[PDB]
């Protein structure tokens, strides 16, 4: 789908796109390419969508944010209003209908355990539906590709 | 954010959380857009990279099959003495990315260990569930089959 130079480039820039004033030149120096060809190549890979984004990816916890998984038993008659209150929240990034009495499961991220609970309490006050706040206290091993 | 980052630094982070400017000189572009010098832009990103706050500064790519196909969230009962062993023995399975322990004292939700299972078929994902029962002490569980994806969004940390 691309040449070995592009695979070398990606291998470098998935670990780390360089922090220097002329990053393409640093990459060009390392790859045996002129600066403009490395930009041309990055721009082509982005436009073929093999590069989805070029930028920062943050570790939530280190920015002071906490995350949780929430669950509710949502009667058919409250489903629409519940789902809208949940999806309205910018810190809800996943929301799923699932096959169980606890049929609505969503993640919620915020700056603090207290802010998260106030969000959940507001949802329940708007919909009459109680919510279980289920934060993880232990993680056993996590991978991505 | 204002307890950890100046306004100018947040301006940088708002831009980079989406995309680096598209020139030969993206850090000079960041500096002119935000309040600051190119060297200050580089110190800020450099500091957060070093600290781990920035997990990756670079390219996010497609393909590489982000889990062949088909996911499975299953919740298991587990006693405190079993947690670490089961969590560990469960996480050893090739088709299980991560296992969380999320304590619960809801009487009607007694499941606390969550194994995120990957597969191809239904009966593969469920085959992994039988694998967990023979290789750990986990037994009782609830398969929380996804019926409908209601929201799927990335978090915006800098607003």
């Amino acid at each position: 789908d691309m040449d070995s130079m592009d695979r070398q480039l990606l291998d470098i820039i998935q670990t780390g796109f360089p922090l220097s004033p002329r990053p393409y030149a640093e990459l060009g120096q390392r790859l045996g390419l002129d600066e403009q060809e490395v930009l041309d190549r990055v721009r082509g890979l982005k436009a073929r969508k093999i590069i989805r984004r070029l930028g920062a990816n943050f570790q939530s916890a280190k920015l002071g944010f906490v995350s949780t998984l929430c669950a509710a038993k949502v009667p058919q008659d409250k489903m629409d209003a519940f789902v809208a209150e949940v999806n309205a929240k910018p810190g809800v990034t996943h929301n799923y209908l699932r096959e169980h009495d606890y049929n609505i499961w969503f993640t919620l991220i915020s700056p603090s355990r207290e802010e998260t609970q106030a969000i959940l309490d507001g949802i329940t006050q708007a919909t009459g539906v109680p919510i279980l706040n289920l934060p993880a206290t232990k993680l056993f091993k996590i991978r991505v590709d | 954010m204002s307890h950890q980052f100046s306004p100018e630094e947040q301006a940088v982070l708002r831009i980079v959380q989406a995309n680096l400017p598209d020139s030969l000189t993206p850090y000079a572009d960041l500096a002119e857009q935000a309040g600051m010098t190119e060297a200050q832009v580089l110190e800020l990103l450099g500091r957060l990279k070093a600290s781990g706050a920035i997990r990756r500064f670079g390219a996010s790519i497609k393909h590489q099959k982000t889990g062949w196909t088909h996911n499975a969230m299953v919740a298991w009962k587990v006693t405190p003495d079993q947690v670490d062993d089961c969590g560990r023995k469960a996480a050893e399975h090739s088709h299980i990315s991560h296992v969380y322990y999320r304590p619960s004292s809801a009487p009607d939700w007694p499941y606390e260990m969550y194994t995120m299972i990957h597969g191809r078929s239904e009966a593969e994902c469920l085959g992994v569930v039988e694998d967990v029962k023979r290789t750990t002490s986990l037994k009782e569980h609830a398969i929380l089959r996804s019926l409908k994806e209601l929201k799927k969004t990335s978090m915006t940390y800098f607003t």
